[PDB]
């Protein structure tokens, strides 16, 4: 991100204009064109996901959707699991548990705003309830999160 | 089929039940509230970032 604002400014010097702008490929390059389902499920093995440039858009999960299904989403419900158990074990409120849930509930709303099926899975597992009680919680960047997943829900149970 | 036609026409939703008239009350107050706790939260936040 912080070369992506320092490329607009251009400063007057031919030679500096060249560094910046090949310093923007290379990073921009390297993290993206990583196959989408590797980086998801890398991150979801270690249970140490955090918000990479490709966790933030929309088109990443598009493709994902279809990788998860399984057994109705098994992946999909691996996250859910995953989530739910962070909040409980290892309470909530401390700052290690904190970093996992903010991404992980950015995560499931790209997926549930793009898919109706998905829905059926949070209700299975009990991820339905989880996000319930994030909205309680303190840190600000998880409450946001935690709105933004239980309103993707809600569009949907109503028509 | 065409009274329907009719009501969907001019934007009204037809409210069918056929089951009872106190056992979709109640799971129609348990999305009310379970909804309305999704407003005070998105509102405090709102209120918490203006």
């Amino acid at each position: 991100p912080t070369v992506q604002s320092l490329s607009e400014r251009k400063y007057s010097d031919e030679e500096l204009r060249q560094d910046i702008s090949n310093l923007k490929e290379i990073l921009e390059n390297e993290y993206q064109e990583l196959t989408s389902f590797d980086e998801y499920v890398a991150e979801l093995d270690s249970k140490l996901l955090c918000w990479s440039p490709p966790h933030v858009d929309n088109g990443f999960w598009s493709d994902n959707i279809d990788e998860f299904k399984k057994d109705n989403y098994k992946i999909f419900r691996q996250l859910i699991e995953l989530l739910q158990a962070k909040v409980r074990n290892g309470d909530v409120n401390a700052k290690q548990e904190k970093i996992i849930i903010q991404v992980a509930l950015n995560d499931i709303t790209h997926v549930v705003e793009l898919l109706p099926e998905s829905i059926d899975v949070l209700d299975k597992t009990g991820g339905k309830a989880d996000i319930m009680e994030l909205l309680n919680h303190s840190d600000s960047r998880v409450k946001y999160e935690a709105l933004k997943a239980t309103q993707a829900i809600i569009g949907y149970t109503f028509k | 089929k065409k009274v329907k036609r009719v009501i969907d026409s001019l934007n009204g939703k037809i409210v069918s039940l056929n089951t009872r008239s106190s056992e979709l009350v109640d799971t129609l107050n348990r999305q009310i509230d379970d909804l309305q706790r999704i407003l005070d939260t998105t509102e405090q936040t709102l209120h918490t970032e203006l």
